[PDB]
């Protein structure tokens, strides 16, 4: 079988009751693809993390090496990727 | 998760339903709604969690005009009592 | 409303079909059915899934697209004396036989 | 026949019913949703439970007695990042979001 | 109780049929079938276990003429082919 | 919530790889009755038993204390009750 892992991390890891940084292996149906994602805000120039994880067979996923925020300008960007600690970065482009 | 959540019914009362009342582990709702020949009625009863999110926002594009409110606290939808969206006239 | 989703009756009479020459026992039995419009909201007792749900929102917008259907989502045994091939007997606790309650999938 | 139980297209968008407020990502996904008749035989891959064949045959012999329904027998999940009320952001995996097989029930 | 026998289908066969071949816990079957508008056609594939002896069984009171026949070894279906009930004449 | 107990007989515990005789406790479900069964056949005068156990919530077992084949003259008789062991005796009546 496929598997993966990712960066984690939760802004709001009190509330929660988890860690506020770690890493996490990613569990998938059968020959059903897994990803990486990473969520944050941005602001005004100051970049505000909020989640990162792993995230289960999306197309707009599917074959993207890097986590790139596609959306112009949004109130909570987002990007996934598909590859081991792939969102261990990211970067805004829209 | 479980069945913790009391509220009343009607129109969607379950058949197990005592005094008009229905119990559920995730949302109670009110609906006001507008039938395909301009008759209007309330309605209200349990909905259950999975998916509450998803009919508790409902869609403004519904072909019926409706309005579903959703609360979850114990019988707090015997006095709720939503009101249509407006009717938008014009260009005339 | 009469109309919407909920469990119907329905006798099955095993000598109305043909089946007592191979069913001893019982000679048929209440088996009920679903039948009714899964219109929107879902309520709780309708034990609907996520995807029903959001199929009956689109519905709502897009009549295009069918309403989630009636179906049993709860069903029960019922025990059943029959004759193999062989003419042998055998008893079977068949399951999944009888409409408990109705749904919207 | 094109007119049997099988599933169908649907793409959920979620600009288009009014979602993208609360949803982050993703902007939409393939429900899809199963559709068609359930006539006799009901074949293996159709997923069937022994009262929807019962239900069948019933149909078969008294057409009063509606035919079984084409409904999801096996859905997949997928992730959704959100906002609740509270405008702070939640990632959650939906179960039974996508349809992945029909069968009759 | 596992999917171990192999048969034939045609116009019953599942997504995933191998060169007209379909896996099942159950039963080969073929069927012979007059339709509303009286064409008959032959078709075959598998059948799940449970509620196999219904439907090999039928019912001789089935609204359109029909014949389906059962078997239980790898591909005992692909040269199985039923012929349809006797049509019964009179009282004329 | 309700128990129940009955004969058990198999004619053909053999192949079946099963006892011949015994008891059997009967498992329902919630408020749901539950019966004993007998079946035999009739070699004209001579008694075959052909199979004694529990039985489903069933109208036809309904407030039966007495096990009682009521089919005229089938190939094989059958008769069910609700009481325990109450298909330790069986009669037969059109």
């Amino acid at each position: 079988a496929e598997t993966r892992e990712c960066i984690y991390y939760n802004a709001n890891w009190e509330l929660e009751r988890t860690n506020q940084s770690g890493l996490e292996r990613c569990e998938g149906e059968q020959d059903k693809r897994l990803h990486c994602y990473a969520s944050w805000r941005n602001s005004s120039g100051t970049i505000e993390l909020v989640k990162k994880g792993c995230w289960l067979d999306d197309f707009n996923c599917y074959d993207r090496q890097e986590c790139v925020a596609t959306e112009e300008n949004p109130q909570v960007y987002f990007c996934c990727c598909e590859g081991n600690f792939c969102n261990e970065r990211f970067t805004h482009l829209p | 998760t479980l069945p913790f959540l009391k509220c009343y019914c009607s129109g969607h009362c379950p058949d197990d339903a005592i005094n008009n009342t229905c119990i559920t582990n995730g949302h109670c709702f009110a609906i006001i709604e507008e039938d395909d020949q301009g008759e209007t009625t309330l309605a209200s009863g349990c909905m259950k969690y999975e998916g509450s999110d998803f009919q508790c926002k409902d869609s403004p594009k519904a072909q019926l005009r409706r309005t579903i409110e959703c609360c979850r606290t114990n019988l707090c939808n015997q006095y709720l009592q939503p009101t249509l969206p407006p009717v938008v006239i014009g260009p005339f | 409303l009469k109309s919407s989703c909920k469990r119907h009756p329905l006798y099955v009479d095993f000598s109305d079909v043909g089946w007592n020459d191979w069913i001893v026992a019982p000679p048929g039995y209440h088996a009920f059915y679903c039948h009714g419009e899964c219109p929107f909201p879902l309520a709780d007792h309708l034990n609907s899934t996520n995807h029903a749900i959001v199929q009956t929102l689109v519905n709502s917008v897009n009549s295009k697209i069918p309403k989630a259907c009636c179906v049993p989502t709860e069903l029960s045994a019922i025990s059943m004396l029959y004759l193999d091939e062989n003419e042998k007997v055998v008893k079977k606790d068949y399951q999944d036989m009888v409409v408990e309650g109705c749904g919207c999938r």
